[PDB]
């Protein structure tokens, strides 16, 4: 779970590291009474959404007086801030932060993640702060420097001065940039984050490192023992369906397309989502039922990918699971009856009374067919969509 | 076959819980050698007709057990498998979805360091067709075969079990490395396995989005690998940096896509398909 | 360096581990008053000395008045505490501990350190508590069961029911011994101690665990990064000239003989000891120089090892280190004199200008002989006590 | 001669500290191949002619040294040490007193998994007489020859490296594995090169109270040391449970006494010395 830029911040202050005063405000007046506890200005205003790519936006502005931080509050609080990184929707901001403006001589970039190929946390450091790391990697790769945490012995300071060097710090800003590493690090392993990047990590005119921005993302997998991690979660930031879909045991992303697709199996809905693409449809989302397909569960599932009024057709492949296929059918038609869903729905049932089950749909009569395999499922729900 | 047989002899770790219950009971109706099960605070006592005990070193010293199997909540799992490496397993097959990404990242480099070999988490299991199920994968779908088959999702799995069943060609061993980012083997792994068993003529080999596993294990089949390989990756739809229901079914910083991989393994030889219904096709044609 | 088994508590207390409750009393007045504070007798005064085996000295008693416990400290306050465990000369009782009496139901031992042969911290237990942890290793050893902590994972909860599970502990105990484990490891690796031991680590009648007693040493080479545990030494427990030497770089350890030695090197120091008593002499202590013999720093080697006025000779032996051998014997020359050494002092010196410093030393005029050689210096110390 | 030779490039960690700088300047006048130092902080300068590096990689790429020597503070030792084994160094010298146990415990499991063997800490170094000289071991009582000496303290092993010159039997190696509880080295790794290393006719081994270092030496001894060994053992007469000047030399908990360590060296046929004068004398007589 990704955590806003005033909590990372927060976050970083609670673990002794350099982030710009600030405060996170919930209204215009509490906005504009913080530049007043900041001191002078100007003033550095932030929508505080999940997403980057807010100041290209609109969502990050230096402003010079209280009534601009009043007025930018006014008009982003409620509103929802559309980015290159969230979709057309945006997300809603119901945080300003507001904090000091920062005397900038230097972007760096520090961050780090899980990395798979080494099984490793590694920490990344570069030069080129204030661009996107990826870019950096593509075409300045030399500029990258990597260090891998070693699970024996835990980060070392070495290793925060190898990157301090190789990003020719000197001086005093090798120490600070050391214990910042050591300091990220520590947070990455204490608080089970899944990934950190400060982006900038800014030399400021006075010769000092501070994080001008803060993005971290927690381990869901381990919110079990992150009590403080787990109260932050910003459940606006995400689509409700999500969280619903989860309360439920199942695990929904919606997408683009108009053919709902309800699977059991991460990687069979992500197949089925693949067949459907393949036969010429277009998923709308990713919905995977592991849970096993109850009745109510499946009611569920049709509810939240019905939620979307893009759904033309719902494709329910169901291979296995710990229901057998003519209770999955019973569910299914319970579903569709109950739901009143409204849409053609096509039915791969693989396992144990799967043509009981799939005599169980014919008969209902509701608009449900049951397909003779997954090719042919996906040539069903793709033509059911059709003209629709 | 690899991994497991006929004479695996397997405990069960979370064994008296509902699901250690329900496919330990699965597993015994197979044939699988289940000897006996760990939950601390219920040793000495017996379930499913076999001994129950408090630690992984008490039911290894009784049963003489080389494997065990863990249905153990993902906040004890870590526990539990460095405790299974303590008390001398070499197999651990773990089933357990949520463990914390940071206690797998340790425990791999236990794994790796004792020699202990872990298929999982977040993994169906592992069964080798007509002599030994440890997992919750449906048993009577498979068929004592030639075909290997080895991948980060439970239900694509069975597709192409279904699919190699059907053909005939039946299965050698199938293993669920399972869809977390750091599992307990790679590809690479359960790869050189399948090169290295007489049993198996081909391998499929099912991956997805996330990580980079696929395309190492590309690298590793074009230059180890002589037996015909059918890949499968899911996922050629799936947005970036959004978590496609297993945690390791997540394209992280734009690296990572199904076509990625596709080509990866494309060009390294791998009988790509691109719709998972023709697996067994194409294992046909390479047949 | 050691803690008092007060401090053992305190540090077990902050650490959510269980003991008595109990106060450290400097005064019979303070004593007294901490029996209403802990409430209905019998309460359990015990002196707070390093050693153990204060039981069989008298050290620790159950009174059930209050002017017991006052007449008990006033015994003892001030009073040294001669036990098994340290020399004729006892340590000093500067606090009583009164705590809480406790239904004893089973007495267990729970201990760990640093176990060289395996290289790991290792916890022990064994149900067998209230003994000498040594004397049942000897005789019961299938009775004492070991897990060493990985330094990969951290102290792990499994390791914790292994031992409470050999112990024999069900239910609730098991958790409770857990726990306990989880605590204690955690405390061995944060605080970097070298030893713990809980002898007793009780099983209460009322069916919980508690530590009884606590025997805690910190790794004195760590203290530099343990901050609280440093400002806990109490350097009363101790020769105090061990302390003077080390803040001189000598390492002084008292002994039983009448031959001081004074050598360079912690091998050689005991080599030189053993090759004293080989040939029929009693070293009197074991005196490293380590650092470089400079004048002042062998006036304090002579000063700290004729404090003891068992010493009727001193043998220096100085092989090589980063003074010339002529300036090693003009400091012991000098040293000699300044301090008013009236003893005879045979001197074994090796490398630069060794024979040059020898004549000085023959040539100064004072009780001091350049011996040819380490068997020559030792039969010639061991000559020099003859009759003394 | 073992570990090092006239070929083995050395950096200095701690290059510009007092005790770098004093000991490079001696091991540089010995002719040690010095190749360079690191101090955080002073890279890119000169010092005792030759380059500082801010970190070890950085002298590793430059010099291509496979040895580093360290005078790092106690404090800062457990990051140098991973440090140095994180560059690639081969071979660690540590000199430092002081470094807590429990750093060295975790030093030691990096060092053994990553291949990389540390003489120290606490050590006076390692010394290969006519060729190599890292530490701060006086290098002129020393005497090119056959005699491969280990030892758990600095100040004996100078006796008895004057005894071995004296006699003109010489030294092929000495190593000072130091007087810690857990050195990086222990007698028998020592022991093993001695016994393969041609040059190395006899071996003195000098240890002292505390631990079991010794005890298992001498049965590593008996089982696979087929050269003549010649043993002693510091602080027969020292009190147990009292450290004797080295963290190590303390006699925890009854076990590790001198004579204990003399009784299973002579059970296991090592040649014992009670007294530390009589090294040369023994040596004589098994060679
Ligand atoms: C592991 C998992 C199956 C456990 O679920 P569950 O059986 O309902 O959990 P339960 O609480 O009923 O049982 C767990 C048992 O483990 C036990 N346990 C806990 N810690 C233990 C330890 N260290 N060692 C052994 N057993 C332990 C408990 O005692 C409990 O048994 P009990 O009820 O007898 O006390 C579940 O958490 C999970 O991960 N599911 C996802 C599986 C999956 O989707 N795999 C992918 C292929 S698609
Ligand atoms: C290591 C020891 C010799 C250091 O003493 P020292 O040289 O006086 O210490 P100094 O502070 O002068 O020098 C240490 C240097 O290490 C450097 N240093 C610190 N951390 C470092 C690191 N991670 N990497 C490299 N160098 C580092 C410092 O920069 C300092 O050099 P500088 O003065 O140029 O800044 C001392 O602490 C010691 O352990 N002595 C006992 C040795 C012994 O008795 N051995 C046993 C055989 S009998």
């Amino acid at each position: 779970m990704n955590l806003h830029e005033y909590q990372a911040k927060q976050l970083f202050a609670r673990y002794g590291l350099p982030a710009p005063v600030g405060y996170a405000c919930t209204t215009p007046r509490e906005a504009e009474e913080a530049a007043s506890k900041i001191g002078a200005g100007p003033w550095v205003v932030k929508c505080q959404v999940h997403a980057g790519g807010r100041g290209k936006a609109g969502g990050v502005k230096v402003v010079n007086s209280k009534e601009d931080i009043r007025a930018f509050a006014e008009n982003w609080l409620g509103k929802r801030l559309v980015t290159y990184q969230t979709d057309a929707n945006g997300q809603p901001v119901n945080q300003i932060l507001v904090e000091a403006a920062t005397d900038i001589a230097k972007e760096l970039y520090l961050g780090a993640v899980v990395d798979r190929s080494s099984r490793r946390v590694v920490f990344m450091a570069s030069t080129e702060g204030g661009v996107e790391i990826e870019k950096v990697a593509e075409e300045t790769p030399h500029l990258i420097h990597k260090v891998a945490l070693d699970p024996l012995t835990g980060p070392m300071p070495y290793q925060g001065r190898e990157l301090a060097f190789k990003l020719g710090l000197e001086g005093k800003l090798v120490q600070q940039f050391t214990k910042i590493f050591m300091g990220l690090a520590t947070i990455f392993l204490e608080r089970d984050l899944a990934l950190i990047e400060i982006n900038p990590l800014v030399i400021t005119k006075q010769g000092d490192l501070i994080c001008l921005d803060g993005k971290l993302g927690a381990d869901g997998n381990a919110l079990f023992r992150q009590p403080d991690l787990r109260e932050m979660r910003d459940q606006s930031q995400e689509d409700p369906r999500e969280a619903q879909a989860a309360q439920w045991e199942l695990n929904y992303v919606a997408l683009d397309g108009n053919i709902g697709c309800m699977v059991n199996g991460a990687g069979l809905a992500m197949g089925t989502m693949d067949i459907v693409k393949l036969h010429g449809g277009e998923p709308a989302n990713f919905l995977d039922v592991g849970g096993g397909a109850t009745k109510e569960r499946v009611t569920e599932a049709f509810k939240i990918i019905l939620s979307d009024d893009k759904v033309k057709a719902v494709l329910v492949n169901i291979f296995g699971g710990i229901v057998r296929c003519d209770l999955i059918a019973d569910g299914i038609i319970g579903a569709v009856a109950e739901v009143g869903v409204n849409v053609p729905v096509v039915v791969r049932l693989e396992g144990n009374n799967a043509e009981l089950g799939a005599k169980k749909l014919a008969d209902s009569g509701l608009n449900i067919i049951a397909a003779k395999g997954l090719t042919d499922a996906a040539q069903q729900v793709v033509a059911a969509v059709e003209g629709k | 076959s690899i991994l497991i047989d006929k004479n695996t002899k397997v405990i069960c770790q979370g064994f008296t819980g509902s699901q250690g219950t329900f496919h330990s009971e699965q597993a015994i109706a197979y044939g699988t050698k289940m000897v006996g099960g760990v939950t601390p605070g219920k040793g000495g006592t017996t379930h499913l007709g076999l001994p129950v005990f408090n630690t992984v070193r008490e039911a290894v010293a009784a049963t003489g057990a080389t494997a065990s199997v863990i249905y153990v909540p993902a906040p004890f799992c870590k526990d539990s498998i460095l405790e299974a490496i303590d008390a001398g397993i070499k197999l651990i097959i773990t089933i357990t979805e949520g463990i914390p990404t940071l206690d797998m990242l340790t425990v791999k480099v236990k794994l790796d360091e004792a020699g202990v070999r872990m298929i999982g988490p977040n993994s169906p299991g592992v069964i080798t067709p007509g002599e030994c199920k440890i997992g919750i994968q449906p048993g009577h779908i498979h068929k004592p075969g030639k075909v290997g088959i080895v991948s980060r999702s439970g239900t694509l799995t069975y597709e192409a079990v279904k699919q190699t069943t059907d053909y005939g060609f039946g299965q050698s061993t199938c293993v669920g490395i399972g869809g977390d980012p750091i599992p307990g083997s790679n590809f690479i792994d359960i790869l050189e396995m399948f090169e290295k068993d007489p049993q198996t003529e081909a391998i499929v080999m099912i991956g997805e989005i996330g990580g980079s596993a696929e395309e190492e294990a590309a690298a590793y089949i074009k230059e180890h690998v002589t037996k015909p390989v059918v890949g499968y990756i899911a996922g050629v739809t799936a947005p970036k940096g959004k978590r496609m229901g297993h945690a390791g079914a997540i394209i992280a910083g734009g690296k990572g896509t199904a076509d990625e991989k596709f080509a990866a393994l494309e060009a390294a030889g791998v009988k790509t398909v691109r719709s998972l219904a023709d697996i067994g096709e194409a294992l046909k044609t390479v047949l």
